[PDB]
């Protein structure tokens, strides 16, 4: 099946192209923002993995929900999420974001962020030490490596 | 063309335009608070609806003290 | 006693005692209590009428400067007919001393809007209006700070429970975020930790 | 037993302020449905406004009526500006049922609420 | 701190310098433009974990 | 004692004012800033090659939430609920039953890794040191179900290694 | 029945309701809204999917913490589908594409798919199997789609006889095919009688029929209140949008009534007409 061979190789090529750079947007409310800045630090690079910190939600590949999400914040967070280009992926960073965390039993704190957006990679820690976030971004890249998108477009 | 019965007729059909009144039932001493079964809520709705229709502000103590459509016409002839 | 215990300085104790006795004897119109703690920080307990004269007297008069204003919190106490407590905190730049102006207040009758004499109390009054319900009379702008807009209930009260009455979630039916009545994921066990046997004999209040 | 009132002496000024606030909310709604781009006609919004006014229609303490005037005026300010977004104005409505009825029988099949 | 005689604090409260600094934003930016407003937000170290209490 | 900045005056000697005007017209200290930045250009970069060179750590890192057990023995825990009492997030959830051996034991021991703020209070509160903040911090969880650990996930997490945790505790049983 | 299957307390968001529902399809439109109403009800929904997990990722978090479950299936193996519906209370068949693929015609999807899954569900022993069809899908001509839906109705009524056959009219919502198709056109003008019905009334009818008892066997048909000309509807679409072969034959066939079998009045829900919800959904015109 030379057509299936071509579709498999071309899907491998375009999924490599997708997982190559993956420039995020740094949403970053509380101290998890400081830790995102500290994995933007000179010791732990991001440019080695093609990752560039960038304040442009009009072109951002993945979105890193980090910090304590509140009721006064969450419509603005999803309104940022909605003006995002449709191939989109979500990293929930931090105990506050991945299930409520320390301010769980509390008004004006959304219990997690599944109540707002879907989540692809949970990375726990408080703050998740930058090596753990970087391993989470590697597992996100390998999630992009396992997609079989064009194969499903073939055999659909 | 500042005719008093023209004011009467235009008040009558904007009360017709108000849909929560049954019937229209134009009178000189109608008293649509208690003789027609309405709240002061609908009273102030009708008063500032007349304000919406043809002009001046018609303040709130006067809205407390109109109570009757012919007296609204006489109040407009007093004020306008 | 001599190690492991913070000593107290009776010089400052006598000085703050004499100063509080001075202030209490020269403003008889609004003073009820001047209490001195063991650690020598003054507390002045005040009827809710002379807020503006006591603050204008305590900003000036050159026997006590106290130009610096800090926090205001009205900590909510039931089993009092007048519940809430306005706690002004005043700091002198020249003297290095701290006086806690506690005036009492109820649920509804306003205290007299200290923003006119201390400009640092603007967001303090707005914030304590949002969180408690202590109204301030003839204040410029009263809005909601540190809550959601559509939220109400004055949540730092004791009648408002720990978990709120709302719970947001996104849904795709109406394509937006909506609020439902609260559904916990765990009970929040409020443990019983009040142990008996009277650890402090010096604070035994006289019973009935 | 001396209490400083907020705004009013007797219920007359209380009624005057609350009907003034209702007049403002009546002339404030179509601006909101034109600005926030809501999804509900003018009649239904005005009916739930008059419903929320008719809900607390039996309170006679003038301090409490003045304080509800202050509450409604704060919400009228924050809705006549563009601060409160689409979520809060839809949150005033209840279209996300919760169809929980007030029978005895349907309250009996879904129990523990007498 | 406000402490009833117990093992629990009855009521804490926090006076925040970021809140006190941000209170005077009008009297810092009465006569400038928006880039200078970003400079004013810079020159007082806001973090808003603390400015919120 | 104080040391305040910016109290001078620009000089009236012609040499000083023409040096300042030369700085103004001639972009001088801008070029000196370029020289400083090129002096940091020619350093060697202090980046660690991440998946091959992992970062430095401590003997007492607070990680993985792995239980321990006795030397050639059974489970170390008791279900004495001290960790659940001290847990500030209240993420610990314990249900105890005793078994046929007579000694007291458990049934259910759940840690909400979502809620866990990673303090060390349950490490320092266990009287037998059963629950230990583990060594490594590599969780990276796709679903939301998998961040809710059972007793068996904790025991497999503590039987995939103890010699690491034993080495850490044998390193620093003297401070805590 | 075992415990933790009965309902508990209030409704939804970890308030455990009664049903355990396995939904086939559930990647597109109506399955998405039905999964949303079952997550509002607070049940456990087994959704299997054959496509890429990005789509079920975008419709993922509508259920609560780990309530809904994702699994895998195909249109070829009975054993994977039997593995999917091993343990379930109810199962709904919502599958079907409105064009032929390279690998599947309208043949064997409406033909092979409900026979196989209804066979293995009857071999599993579940209740209240609810199968969708379209309104007025008879044996007669002009549509392979409609005649294969007639064959599928005959299949689901033939085997597993206590299956709830359900059929709506042309249904519109936020991601409709025909109403957005009328929006995204260019043109021609003809006559046809037709009724639409807004999607939340249909799916509230489905959830009330699936949790209210003893309504099995009796096939249902959902009736909109308006029931007027297609050409007036298309002029209404151009008016609200401010701008003055298989699918076009399937919309120019007809829509006639079958009034013998009931609708929403034996179920107790408001049917919302076109005006309100159509002004709601018709955004995205000029400016
Ligand atoms: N006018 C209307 O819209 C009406 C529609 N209906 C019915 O409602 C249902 C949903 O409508 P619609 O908007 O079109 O949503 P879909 O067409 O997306 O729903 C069909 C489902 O079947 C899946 N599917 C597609 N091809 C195959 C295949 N070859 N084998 C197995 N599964 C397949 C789809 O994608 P995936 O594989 O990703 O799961 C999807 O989950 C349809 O079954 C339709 O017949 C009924 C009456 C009126
Ligand atoms: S998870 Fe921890 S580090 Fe992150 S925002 Fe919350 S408190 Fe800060
Ligand atoms: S403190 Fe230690 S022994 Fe006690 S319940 Fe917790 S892990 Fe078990
Ligand atoms: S580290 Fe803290 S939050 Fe985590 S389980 Fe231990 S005591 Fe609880």
């Amino acid at each position: 099946s030379r057509g299936e061979y071509v579709v498999a190789k071309l899907d491998d090529l375009i999924n490599w192209a997708r997982r190559s750079s993956l420039w995020p947007m740094t949403f970053g409310l509380a101290c998890c923002a400081v830790e995102m800045m500290h994995m933007a630090a000179p010791r732990y690079d991001m440019d080695r993995f093609g990752v560039v910190f960038r304040a442009s939600p009009r072109q951002s590949d993945v979105m890193i929900v980090a910090g304590t999400l509140t009721n006064k914040m969450a419509p603005a967070l999803r309104k940022v999420y909605d003006q995002m280009p449709e191939p989109r992926y979500v990293v929930s960073m931090g105990s506050c974001a991945n299930g409520g965390g320390y301010y769980h039993y509390s008004y004006s704190v959304v219990r997690g962020c599944d109540r707002i957006v879907p989540v692809d990679i949970y990375v726990p820690g408080c703050p998740p030490t930058a090596e753990a976030l970087l391993y989470g971004i590697l597992q996100l890249q390998k999630k992009i490596k396992r997609e079989k998108r064009l194969r499903i477009w073939y055999r659909r | 063309p500042l005719t008093l019965e023209g004011i009467k007729d235009r008040v009558l059909y904007v009360l017709k335009l108000y849909d929560k009144i049954d019937p229209e039932k134009l009178s000189v001493n109608s008293h649509f608070m208690k003789d027609l079964g309405l709240d002061s809520l609908d009273q102030v709705e009708i008063i500032m609806a007349m304000e919406d229709e043809f002009g001046f502000e018609i303040p709130d103590i006067d809205a407390e003290k109109l109570m009757c459509p012919q007296e609204i016409v006489d109040y407009i002839a007093d004020k306008k | 006693t001599r190690p492991t215990v913070r000593p107290r300085n009776d010089v400052a104790h006598k000085q703050l005692s004499a100063f509080g006795e001075y202030v209490a004897e020269i403003l008889p119109k609004y003073v009820q209590q001047v209490q001195v703690s063991c650690f020598s920080e003054l507390e002045i307990c005040i009827h809710p009428d002379g807020v503006i004269p006591v603050l204008t007297f305590l900003r000036d008069h050159s026997n006590a400067q106290f130009k610096s204003l800090a926090d205001l919190t009205a900590v909510d106490i039931p089993t009092r007919q007048n519940r809430f407590e306005i706690v002004y905190n005043l700091l002198s730049l020249r003297f290095n001393s701290r006086i806690r102006v506690k005036t009492y207040t109820d649920e509804l009758t306003p205290v007299e809007s200290s923003v006119s004499v201390y400009k640092a109390a603007n967001w303090y009054e707005r914030e304590i209006w949002d969180m408690f319900g202590v109204f301030f009379a003839n204040h410029p702008d009263l809005r909601r700070i540190l809550t959601d807009y559509g939220f109400e209930g004055h949540p730092f009260r004791k009648d408002f429970p720990l978990s709120g009455y709302v719970e947001l979630r996104y849904d795709d039916e109406v394509k937006r975020v909506v609020a439902e009545p609260v559904e916990l994921a765990q009970e929040f066990r409020k443990f019983d930790l009040n142990s008996p046997w009277e650890a402090f004999p010096a604070y035994r209040q006289p019973p009935e | 037993t001396s209490v400083k009132p907020i705004f009013s002496r007797d219920m007359n000024e209380a009624k005057r302020r609350v009907r003034e606030l209702y007049r403002a909310w009546y002339r404030e709604v179509p601006n909101t449905v034109h600005l926030f781009q809501l999804d509900i006609s003018v009649k239904q919004g005005r009916d739930k406004v008059r419903e929320m006014f008719k809900k607390n229609a039996h309170v006679t303490d003038p301090r409490v009526v003045d304080l509800l005037v202050i509450k409604g005026k704060m919400e009228l300010e924050e809705t006549i500006n563009v601060w409160k977004q689409r979520t809060h104005v839809m949150r005033f409505f209840h279209e996300t049922e919760a169809p929980r009825p007030k029978d005895f029988l349907s309250k009996f099949y879904v129990g523990h609420d007498p | 701190l406000v402490s009833d005689g117990s093992s629990r604090p009855y009521r804490c409260k926090i006076k925040a310098p970021g809140f006190a600094h941000l209170a005077g934003l009008d009297k810092m930016s009465k006569g400038h433009m928006l880039a200078d407003v970003v400079a004013i937000i810079g020159t007082q170290d806001i973090v808003f974990g603390e400015v919120d209490r | 004692t104080y040391k305040y900045v910016n109290l001078r005056e620009p000089s009236m000697d012609m040499k000083s004012v023409t040096d300042r005007a030369a700085q103004t017209l001639l972009w001088t200290e801008l070029i000196r800033g370029l020289g400083m930045t090129l002096s940091y250009l020619f350093r060697e970069p202090a980046t660690i090659n991440y998946p091959f060179e992992k970062g430095p750590l401590s003997p007492r890192f607070r990680g993985e939430h792995a239980l321990r057990r006795y030397p050639s023995g059974e489970e170390r825990c008791i279900a004495c609920k001290l960790c659940e009492a001290v847990c500030p997030a209240q993420a610990i959830t314990i249900e105890a039953e005793p078994r046929a051996d007579g000694s007291r034991r458990t049934t259910r021991y759940d840690i909400d890794m979502t809620k866990c703020i990673y303090c060390g209070f349950c490490q320092e509160a266990c009287p037998v040191d059963a629950i230990v903040e583990g060594p490594n911090f590599e969780f990276s969880t796709e679903t939301h179900e998998e961040l809710l650990y059972n007793k068996e996930k904790l025991l497999n997490n503590g039987d995939k290694w103890e010699a690491e945790i034993a080495a850490n505790i044998q390193a620093d049983y003297l401070y805590r | 029945l075992h415990h933790a299957v009965i309902p508990h307390g209030k409704g939804g968001r970890s308030s455990v309701s009664g049903i355990v529902a396995t939904v086939f399809g559930a990647t597109g439109f109506l399955g998405r809204y039905l999964v949303n109403h079952l997550g509002r009800m607070g049940s456990q929904v087994i959704v299997p999917y054959r496509c890429e997990p990005y789509d079920t990722m975008h419709l993922r978090p509508m259920g609560d913490l780990g309530q809904i479950i994702f699994m895998d299936w195909n249109g070829r193996d009975k054993d994977s589908i039997r593995r999917a519906v091993e343990h379930s209370n109810v199962v709904i068949n919502l599958v079907g594409r409105e064009w032929e693929t390279k690998n599947f015609d309208f043949e064997d999807v409406f033909v092979k798919i409900p026979q196989a899954i209804a066979q293995v569900s009857k071999e599993a022993g579940v209740e209240k199997f609810i199968h969708i069809s379209h309104l007025n899908a008879d044996i007669k001509s002009s549509s392979k789609y409609l005649r294969n839906k007639a064959v599928g109705e005959k299949e689901v009524r033939e085997t597993f006889p206590e299956a709830t056959i359900i059929k709506p009219a042309d249904i519109f919502g936020r991601e409709d095919r025909f109403l957005n198709y009328f929006a995204n056109i260019r043109s021609l003008g003809k006559k046809t009688v037709k009724q639409p019905v807004y999607i939340v009334d249909v799916t509230k009818g489905i959830i009330n029929a699936i949790k209210d008892p003893d309504a099995r066997g009796k096939t249902f048909a959902f009736v909109g209140p308006n029931r007027y000309l297609l050409f007036d509807l298309v002029q209404y679409v151009f008016a609200v949008a401010h701008r003055p072969r298989d699918k076009v034959e399937r919309i120019h066939t007809t829509d006639r009534t079958l009034p013998h079998l009931p609708g929403l009045e034996d179920l107790g829900v408001q049917a919302t007409p076109l005006e309100l919800k159509a002004i709601e959904v018709l955004r995205r015109h000029r400016t």
